[PDB]
């Protein structure tokens, strides 16, 4: 695989692919 | 965090895998 430069909601569907059916947490720093 | 990791610089798919549950 490739390394990755994702903002805003492409970090979003990396995430859904990469997780599938395990699902994932999206947490951005505040 | 992975958030601002991804958009500064760059991640990869096994450190997104982290996030998974
Ligand atoms: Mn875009
Ligand atoms: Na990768």
């Amino acid at each position: 695989f490739v390394n990755q430069h994702l903002c805003g909601s492409h970090l979003v569907e990396a995430l859904y692919l990469v997780c599938g059916e395990r699902g994932f947490f999206y947490t951005p720093k505040t | 965090g992975i958030v601002e990791q991804c958009c500064t610089s760059i991640c990869s798919l096994y450190q997104l895998e982290n996030y998974c549950n």
